[PDB]
């Protein structure tokens, strides 16, 4: 669970949600609501 | 915190720029004779550091 993913060399590790749909999803997770981090199954 | 470095009759002139991660300083310093405003002829900025730091700058504030 420790391996994660989401300018040239840029770098941000911001943990604010995704608001993928319409919603201002305001840190409350839901449909199309998601933490932007997911993990890699290694 | 990931990255971390260590090393009115005077006029100091800088300039400030960040391009593809790294952060570009330059500087001249001289006496001069009329503070209030800059004074009118040339002389060039020269580098002093370049740093590979990739954040994502907007914004900027004076320290007195
Ligand atoms: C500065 O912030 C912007 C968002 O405000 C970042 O934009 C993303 O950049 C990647 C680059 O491959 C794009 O694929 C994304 O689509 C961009 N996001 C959006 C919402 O447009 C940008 O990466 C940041 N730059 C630095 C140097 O950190």
């Amino acid at each position: 669970y420790n391996y994660r993913y989401r300018k040239p060399f840029e770098r941000d590790i911001s943990t604010e949600i995704y608001q993928a749909g319409s919603k201002p999803c305001n840190g409350v997770e839901g449909f199309n609501c998601y933490f932007p981090l997911q993990s890699y199954g290694f | 915190c990931t990255f971390e470095y260590v090393s009115f009759k005077n006029l100091r002139e800088f300039v400030f720029k960040n391009i593809d991660g790294y952060f570009k300083i330059y500087s001249k310093h001289t006496p001069i004779n009329l503070v209030r405003d800059l004074p009118q002829g040339f002389s060039a900025l020269e580098p002093l550091v370049d740093l590979p730091i990739g954040i994502n700058i907007t914004r900027f504030q004076t320290l007195l």
